Protein backbone atom coordinates (compact mmCIF):
# COMPACT_ATOMS: atom_id res chain seq x y z
CA UNK A 1 0.00 0.00 0.00
CA UNK A 2 1.08 3.34 -0.38
CA UNK A 3 -0.72 5.96 2.21
CA UNK A 4 -2.74 6.04 5.56
CA UNK A 5 -5.50 8.34 5.31
CA UNK A 6 -8.50 8.90 7.63
CA UNK A 7 -11.04 11.35 9.06
CA UNK A 8 -12.35 13.84 11.41
CA UNK A 9 -15.00 16.68 12.26
CA UNK A 10 -16.18 18.94 14.18
CA UNK A 11 -19.26 21.69 14.41
CA UNK A 12 -19.50 25.49 15.50
CA UNK A 13 -22.60 27.36 16.15
CA UNK A 14 -23.68 30.24 19.30
CA UNK A 15 -26.74 31.59 20.78
CA UNK A 16 -27.55 34.45 21.39
CA UNK A 17 -30.75 36.42 23.64
CA UNK A 18 -34.01 37.30 21.59
CA UNK A 19 -36.99 38.29 22.29
CA UNK A 20 -40.71 39.80 21.07
CA UNK A 21 -41.71 38.46 17.83
CA UNK A 22 -37.86 39.21 15.97
CA UNK A 23 -36.46 36.93 12.23
CA UNK A 24 -33.17 37.19 14.64
CA UNK A 25 -32.41 33.46 15.40
CA UNK A 26 -28.87 32.52 15.07
CA UNK A 27 -27.91 29.27 12.98
CA UNK A 28 -25.42 26.07 13.78
CA UNK A 29 -22.85 24.75 10.98
CA UNK A 30 -20.56 21.55 10.71
CA UNK A 31 -17.10 20.56 9.06
CA UNK A 32 -15.29 16.99 7.90
CA UNK A 33 -11.25 16.88 7.24
CA UNK A 34 -8.52 14.06 6.12
CA UNK A 35 -5.02 13.84 6.52
CA UNK A 36 -2.30 11.35 5.60
CA UNK A 37 0.86 9.52 6.27
CA UNK A 38 3.07 7.33 3.66
CA UNK A 39 4.97 4.15 4.17
CA UNK A 40 8.05 3.55 2.29
CA UNK A 41 10.39 0.46 1.79
CA UNK A 42 14.28 -0.63 2.51
CA UNK A 43 15.91 -4.03 2.63
CA UNK A 44 18.92 -5.68 3.27
CA UNK A 45 20.72 -9.13 2.31
CA UNK A 46 23.92 -10.90 1.84
CA UNK A 47 26.44 -12.56 -0.16
CA UNK A 48 29.72 -14.61 -0.49
CA UNK A 49 32.53 -15.84 -2.30
CA UNK A 50 32.65 -19.88 -4.42
CA UNK A 51 35.44 -20.11 -2.05
CA UNK A 52 34.13 -18.67 1.10
CA UNK B 1 -67.13 48.59 34.48
CA UNK B 2 -64.64 51.51 34.28
CA UNK B 3 -66.11 54.81 32.38
CA UNK B 4 -63.28 57.04 33.42
CA UNK B 5 -61.48 58.73 30.15
CA UNK B 6 -64.98 57.89 27.83
CA UNK B 7 -64.91 60.32 25.27
CA UNK B 8 -68.06 59.45 23.03
CA UNK B 9 -65.87 59.34 19.79
CA UNK B 10 -67.71 58.79 16.74
CA UNK B 11 -65.97 55.95 15.46
CA UNK B 12 -62.85 53.57 15.84
CA UNK B 13 -59.54 55.13 16.35
CA UNK B 14 -56.46 55.13 13.77
CA UNK B 15 -53.65 52.85 15.40
CA UNK B 16 -51.68 53.52 18.98
CA UNK B 17 -48.01 54.64 19.68
CA UNK B 18 -46.04 52.27 17.59
CA UNK B 19 -48.76 49.69 16.23
CA UNK B 20 -47.35 48.23 12.98
CA UNK B 21 -49.55 47.89 9.57
CA UNK B 22 -49.20 44.60 7.90
CA UNK B 23 -47.00 43.67 4.66
CA UNK B 24 -45.27 41.01 3.57
CA UNK B 25 -41.65 42.20 4.38
CA UNK B 26 -40.18 43.01 7.78
CA UNK B 27 -36.97 43.33 9.10
CA UNK B 28 -37.66 43.16 13.02
CA UNK B 29 -34.47 42.65 15.26
CA UNK B 30 -33.92 41.79 18.96
CA UNK B 31 -32.05 44.13 20.55
CA UNK B 32 -31.11 44.66 24.70
CA UNK B 33 -32.24 47.95 26.07
CA UNK B 34 -29.49 50.11 27.63
CA UNK B 35 -31.17 53.12 29.24
CA UNK B 36 -31.77 53.41 33.01
CA UNK B 37 -35.30 54.20 32.10
CA UNK B 38 -37.48 52.19 29.65
CA UNK B 39 -37.64 53.06 25.84
CA UNK B 40 -41.15 54.45 24.17
CA UNK B 41 -42.85 52.15 22.20
CA UNK B 42 -42.92 54.25 18.87
CA UNK B 43 -39.19 55.93 19.16
CA UNK B 44 -35.70 55.74 17.47
CA UNK B 45 -32.88 53.95 18.59
CA UNK B 46 -29.48 54.55 18.73
CA UNK B 47 -26.63 51.96 18.42
CA UNK B 48 -25.60 50.79 22.29
CA UNK B 49 -22.45 49.93 23.62
CA UNK B 50 -22.90 46.37 24.93
CA UNK B 51 -22.65 45.30 20.74
CA UNK B 52 -25.98 44.24 20.79
CA UNK B 53 -27.61 47.22 23.05
CA UNK B 54 -29.36 50.20 21.90
CA UNK B 55 -29.75 53.26 24.13
CA UNK B 56 -33.14 56.42 23.48
CA UNK B 57 -30.35 58.83 23.34
CA UNK B 58 -30.01 60.31 19.82
CA UNK B 59 -28.15 62.98 20.55
CA UNK B 60 -24.78 62.26 18.68
CA UNK B 61 -25.97 60.67 15.63
CA UNK B 62 -24.24 61.45 12.60
CA UNK B 63 -23.97 59.93 9.18
CA UNK B 64 -20.84 58.30 10.37
CA UNK B 65 -22.95 56.48 13.39
CA UNK B 66 -26.75 56.13 11.87
CA UNK B 67 -29.49 55.67 13.94
CA UNK B 68 -30.50 51.66 14.63
CA UNK B 69 -34.30 51.62 13.88
CA UNK B 70 -37.82 52.18 15.94
CA UNK B 71 -38.63 50.01 18.19
CA UNK B 72 -42.51 48.47 18.11
CA UNK B 73 -45.68 48.07 20.42
CA UNK B 74 -45.32 44.48 22.23
CA UNK B 75 -47.76 44.11 24.52
CA UNK B 76 -45.92 41.88 27.03
CA UNK B 77 -44.07 44.26 28.34
CA UNK B 78 -43.42 43.17 32.57
CA UNK B 79 -46.31 45.60 33.80
CA UNK B 80 -44.09 47.52 35.98
CA UNK B 81 -42.91 50.15 33.19
CA UNK B 82 -46.67 51.12 31.45
CA UNK B 83 -45.62 51.42 28.01
CA UNK B 84 -41.59 51.14 27.59
CA UNK B 85 -39.56 48.24 27.18
CA UNK B 86 -37.94 48.24 30.65
CA UNK B 87 -33.66 47.79 31.23
CA UNK B 88 -32.51 44.76 30.11
CA UNK B 89 -35.40 43.58 27.95
CA UNK B 90 -35.35 42.11 24.05
CA UNK B 91 -36.61 45.38 22.21
CA UNK B 92 -37.89 44.33 18.77
CA UNK B 93 -36.83 46.82 16.25
CA UNK B 94 -37.52 47.40 13.40
CA UNK B 95 -36.46 49.00 9.90
CA UNK B 96 -37.98 48.29 7.20
CA UNK B 97 -41.81 48.04 7.67
CA UNK B 98 -44.71 50.41 8.07
CA UNK B 99 -45.04 51.69 11.06
CA UNK B 100 -47.49 54.72 13.16
CA UNK B 101 -45.50 57.24 14.90
CA UNK B 102 -46.21 60.70 16.20
CA UNK B 103 -46.21 64.00 14.45
CA UNK B 104 -44.05 66.70 15.69
CA UNK B 105 -44.72 70.06 13.72
CA UNK B 106 -46.62 72.85 13.37
CA UNK B 107 -47.99 72.56 10.00
CA UNK B 108 -48.38 68.81 10.24
CA UNK B 109 -47.98 66.38 7.00
CA UNK B 110 -48.88 65.10 3.99
CA UNK B 111 -48.78 62.13 2.00
CA UNK B 112 -45.26 62.41 0.63
CA UNK B 113 -42.42 64.17 2.52
CA UNK B 114 -38.94 64.00 3.51
CA UNK B 115 -39.03 62.69 7.33
CA UNK B 116 -36.32 65.01 9.18
CA UNK B 117 -35.16 63.85 12.68
CA UNK B 118 -34.53 66.11 15.50
CA UNK B 119 -31.49 65.11 17.32
CA UNK B 120 -31.92 67.11 20.31
CA UNK B 121 -35.01 65.02 21.53
CA UNK B 122 -35.27 62.64 18.46
CA UNK B 123 -38.76 63.75 17.28
CA UNK B 124 -39.76 63.14 13.31
CA UNK B 125 -41.39 66.20 11.38
CA UNK B 126 -41.20 67.60 7.76
CA UNK B 127 -38.24 70.02 7.39
CA UNK B 128 -34.76 70.42 8.53
CA UNK B 129 -34.64 72.54 12.12
CA UNK B 130 -31.96 74.82 10.76
CA UNK B 131 -28.64 74.54 13.48
CA UNK B 132 -26.94 71.36 12.53
CA UNK B 133 -29.49 69.86 14.89
CA UNK B 134 -31.46 67.77 12.24
CA UNK B 135 -30.54 64.74 9.87
CA UNK B 136 -33.04 63.69 7.02
CA UNK B 137 -33.72 59.91 6.87
CA UNK B 138 -32.24 59.37 3.22
CA UNK B 139 -34.62 56.40 2.65
CA UNK B 140 -37.88 57.35 4.45
CA UNK B 141 -41.42 58.27 3.65
CA UNK B 142 -45.03 59.37 4.73
CA UNK B 143 -47.52 57.84 4.62
CA UNK B 144 -50.83 60.02 5.88
CA UNK B 145 -51.62 63.22 6.23
CA UNK B 146 -51.64 64.95 9.70
CA UNK B 147 -52.10 67.55 12.38
CA UNK B 148 -49.44 68.44 14.83
CA UNK B 149 -49.46 65.69 17.74
CA UNK B 150 -50.97 63.01 15.36
CA UNK B 151 -50.25 59.57 14.68
CA UNK B 152 -49.16 59.13 11.17
CA UNK B 153 -47.85 55.95 9.36
CA UNK B 154 -44.44 56.08 7.68
CA UNK B 155 -42.67 53.64 5.63
CA UNK B 156 -38.96 53.29 6.89
CA UNK B 157 -35.90 51.83 5.31
CA UNK B 158 -32.84 52.51 7.26
CA UNK B 159 -29.76 50.94 5.30
CA UNK B 160 -29.75 54.07 3.26
CA UNK B 161 -26.93 56.61 4.65
CA UNK B 162 -28.38 59.41 6.08
CA UNK B 163 -27.74 63.10 5.28
CA UNK B 164 -26.61 66.02 7.44
CA UNK B 165 -27.79 69.34 7.38
CA UNK B 166 -27.14 72.28 8.72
Amino acid sequence: IKTVDYYSMDGVGKAEWIADRASDIPVVGLAMEKATTTVHLAGIGYDYGLEE
Amino acid sequence: MAPYNETYASDYAFAYEGMVSDIAPADIISRTVETSAGIGFGKIVAQGTSDRGCKADVSAVSPTAPPLGITVRSQATENLTLDKYPRYDGAAIMRKGVIWVLVTDAGGVVAGDPVWLKKSDGTFSNADVGSSGGLRLAGCRWDTSAANGALARMRVDFDVPPVAGA
